[PDB]
C-alpha cells in the first residue's frame, strides 16, 4: 500500500474498530481519539495510538471539534482520516 | 429545529426500503455491490437489514443498481457510498444519499465478498478498482454468494419502551461458528455502558447459501448469548426473527407498528437466578 | 492415496467457507436420511458446487513453543477474542 502510511480514525466504537482493523490488515499504523466520557470505550486500546480529543467539551460535541483533530491528526503524523460514519462524516468544512 | 439547525412529497403505501452500495475509484471507475434490504424498521428506524433483498426479481434489482450507477457516475462519484430507493411493485423511486460507510455495509461484504473498508482506504491510496492489489473484479464478474442478515444488540430494553439502560456489563458471552460474524462496539465483559452515546453493543451479522440457512443461524446465535448487566433488545429481535412473516422474506416498512405480537415478550423464570436469590440471602 | 477418515474432521470449517455449505448441518440432514439435494438440505448437484474465495485456518493452543510445545495449564485471567469480515471463531475451551 502506498502514500498512506498512517491514519486517524475520528470516531469511536464499532466503526472505529473496524477501520483500525482494516488498516492493520494493510500494514497501516492507526489512531484513535476519545472524548473524556470515552476514556474507557474499548476503541482506544485497539489502536497503535491515542489521544483525548473533546477537551471540556459536552460529550457529543467532543468528537466534533474539528479544528482539535486536525491539530491531533498533525502532531500524531497522520497521513489521511477515516471519519467513519456519523460525527464529521458528511460534514464539509472539516471535508474540505 | 430541535434535530437539526434548520425547520413535503407523496406519501406512499407498504414499500419496500432499498439501498445500493457504490465504490468509485479516483481513476473514474464506478461499480456497485447489490442491493440491501431495510425494510424492516421501527418508526421508521432500521432494526433488522439484509442482503440481498429475496422479494425482488433480478431484472428489477439491475435496473434499480443500475440507476444509482447512472447517478454516482454522472458526479463522477469518489470512494464508498449509498444510494438508498423505495420500492412498490415494479417501480422504484430515489430517496436519499449518503457518501460514507453505512452501518450495514457488512452484510454487502458478505454476499460479494469483497471488503469495503479496505477497499476505502485503497480508494483514498489512489489505486484503480480493478488493480492487483484491490483485486474488485470487473462488474459482469461480481456475483451474489448467499445471503446475510444483520442484527445490532443495543441497551435498549423494550419493556422500558427502549430507553438505553445503563451500566456494568457483568457478563458478556458471545457467539460465533460457520456463517457468524459479530463486529463489536462497546462489548467487553469488564465495560460499562455510559447513557451519553448510543445504545450499540455489539453487531451479529449471519449468513447462509439461502436467506432461510442464514436465518435459522441468526435465531441460534441471538438466543445463545448470554449478556448480564443491562437490558438488551435481543427478545425484540427474537420476536421479529422467530414471526413467519419476515421468514417469508415479503415485508415493508409498514411491517412493524402493524404487527403489534412482537412487542409482547415471554414471561421467562430463570430457575437459577432465583436459586442464587436463596442462597444468597440465607446465607447474609 | 494414503488415509480414510470416516469422520468430520477439525479442519472442517475451512471447506464450509470456500464451499458455502454447512457440513454438520449436512451430517444430521443425511442422519435423517434426507437426500442430498433435497429442497430443505439444499445441497446443490456437483456441477454446482463451487469454490468461493480461499480459507486459512489456524488452531490457538496451550502449547508454548518456548517449553517445547509442552501445554501450559492453569487459569485464562484474560480472553479477548477478535472479529471482523471474513473471521470465524470455533471456540473451545475458551472463556
Amino acid at each position: 500500500m502506498n502514500r498512506i502510511k498512517k491514519v486517524l480514525v475520528a470516531n469511536r466504537g464499532e466503526i472505529a474498530i473496524r477501520v483500525m482493523r482494516a488498516c492493520t490488515e494493510l500494514k497501516i499504523k492507526t489512531v484513535a481519539i476519545y472524548s473524556q466520557e470515552d476514556t474507557g470505550s474499548f476503541h482506544r486500546y485497539k489502536s497503535d495510538e491515542a489521544y483525548l480529543v473533546g477537551a471540556g467539551k459536552k460529550p457529543i460535541d467532543a468528537y466534533l471539534d474539528i479544528e482539535n483533530i486536525i491539530e491531533i491528526a498533525k502532531e500524531s503524523g497522520a497521513d489521511a482520516i477515516h471519519p467513519g460514519y456519523g460525527f464529521l462524516s458528511e460534514n464539509i468544512e472539516f471535508a474540505r | 429545529k430541535a434535530a437539526f439547525g434548520n425547520d413535503v412529497e407523496k406519501c406512499v403505501m407498504n414499500p419496500k426500503h432499498i439501498e445500493v452500495q457504490i465504490l468509485g475509484d479516483t481513476h473514474g471507475n464506478i461499480v456497485h455491490l447489490f442491493e440491501r434490504d431495510c425494510s424492516i424498521q421501527r418508526r421508521h428506524q432500521k432494526v433488522v437489514e439484509v442482503a440481498p433483498c429475496n422479494a425482488i426479481t433480478s431484472e428489477l434489482r439491475n435496473r434499480i443498481c443500475d440507476a444509482a450507477v447512472k447517478l454516482m457516475k454522472n458526479v463522477d462519484y469518489i470512494n464508498a457510498g449509498t444510494v438508498e430507493f423505495l420500492v412498490e411493485g415494479d417501480d422504484f423511486y430515489f430517496i436519499e444519499v449518503n457518501p460514507r460507510v453505512q452501518v450495514e455495509h457488512t452484510i454487502t461484504e458478505m454476499i460479494t465478498g469483497i471488503d469495503i473498508v479496505q477497499s476505502q482506504l485503497f480508494i483514498a491510496d489512489g489505486y484503480a478498482l480493478h488493480d492487483q492489489l484491490v483485486a474488485i473484479p470487473k462488474q459482469e464478474d461480481i456475483h451474489i454468494h448467499g445471503s446475510a442478515i444483520q442484527s445490532r444488540i443495543t441497551t435498549e430494553d423494550p419493556l422500558n419502551n427502549f430507553m438505553p439502560d445503563t451500566g456494568r456489563v457483568d457478563t458478556y458471552r458471545s457467539t460465533g461458528g460457520f456463517g457468524v460474524r459479530l463486529d463489536a462496539g462497546n462489548g467487553f465483559q469488564g465495560t460499562v455502558v455510559t447513557p451519553f452515546y448510543d445504545s450499540l453493543l455489539v453487531k451479529l451479522c449471519t449468513w447462509g447459501m439461502t436467506f432461510e440457512q442464514a436465518t435459522r443461524k441468526m435465531r441460534r446465535n441471538l438466543i445463545e448469548f448470554r449478556i448480564r448487566g443491562v437490558k438488551t433488545n435481543i427478545p425484540f429481535l427474537l420476536n421479529v426473527v422467530r414471526h413467519p412473516d419476515f421468514a417469508s422474506g415479503n415485508y415493508n416498512t409498514s411491517f412493524i407498528d402493524t404487527t403489534p405480537e412482537l412487542f409482547k415478550f415471554p414471561h421467562i423464570r430463570d430457575r437459577g437466578t432465583k436459586t442464587l436469590r436463596y442462597i444468597g440471602n440465607v446465607t447474609v
